[PDB]
């Protein structure tokens, strides 16, 4: 199974809040990063059989690896499939410089499935370009939408920095290493539980991770699109921890 | 403003 194909074609969704359920199994890189009372708080990406990407601050409070536990394979977010791996995290590495993204090394590799399947990483310091359509997925608040409780996807487009940053938008809170994507009519969204989860772009043959959910002034609201860790601009960190580790 | 969307959320004044 090469990276970023998945086996299930997802679904489209032109017009997480908004959005619609994904086909199951569609995204096989989403993780659960759950408690240990099993409650699902964060996403995360599966980049290689023993490496899950996420945004830090789903896990920065409490460093220790044996809080975390990944579950792959899923769909719903309850009474979890039968063939669902559930992982331990042996490891946590943040990132040097305080962006909001991390890495979990499992302490054992994931099997390979056609449930359970890496995403590609992007080319280094590689910048999506305005406009492009992209997808977020996640378990995450869905502010009186439909599908809580099943993995949900919004197919969104990236804005540009400079236009995100703009006074009636973000107004310059949006550093180079973060981009922005969403609908600046608001209704479609990633929210909290979606943080850490992946922005994927599809090109030419697979999905590309681009993105790592991390912010936004609310969610859905009007001139206020969702910010996320822009990962091309930590590839070479990404892959130095993978080598070394 | 800025709320992190972990669940529960990290959210700040600003």
């Amino acid at each position: 199974f090469d990276c970023g194909k998945p086996q299930v074609e997802p679904k489209k969704c032109p017009g997480v809040v908004g959005g619609c359920v994904a086909h199951p199994h569609s995204w096989p890189w989403q993780v659960s990063l759950r408690t240990r009372f099993g409650m699902h708080f964060c996403g995360g990406t599966l980049i290689s059989p023993e490496w899950v990407l996420t945004a830090a601050h789903c896990l920065e409070k409490s460093p220790r690896p044996s809080s975390y536990k990944v579950i792959l394979g899923a769909h719903q977010e309850v009474n979890l499939e039968p063939h669902v791996q559930e992982i331990e995290v042996s490891r946590l590495f943040l990132e040097p410089t305080r962006k909001d993204i991390a890495l979990l090394k499992l302490s054992s590799p994931a099997v390979i499935t056609d449930k359970v399947i890496p995403a590609c990483l992007p080319s280094p310091n590689y910048v999506v370009a305005d406009r492009t359509e992209c997808f977020i997925t996640g378990w995450g608040e869905t502010q009186g939408t439909f599908g809580a409780g099943l993995l949900k996807e919004a197919q969104l487009p990236v804005i540009e920095n400079k236009v995100c940053n703009r006074y009636e938008f973000l107004n310059g809170r949006v550093q180079s290493t973060e981009l922005c994507a969403g609908h600046l009519a608001g209704g479609t969204d990633s929210c909290q539980g979606d943080a850490g989860g992946p922005l994927v772009c599809f090109e030419k043959d697979k999905y590309i991770l681009q993105g790592v959910t991390s912010w936004g002034l609310g969610c859905a609201r009007p001139n206020k699109p969702g910010v996320y860790v822009r990962v091309s601009r930590f590839v070479t960190w990404i892959e130095g921890v993978m080598r070394n580790n | 403003g800025r709320c992190y969307k972990s669940r529960p959320p990290i959210c700040f004044p600003n």
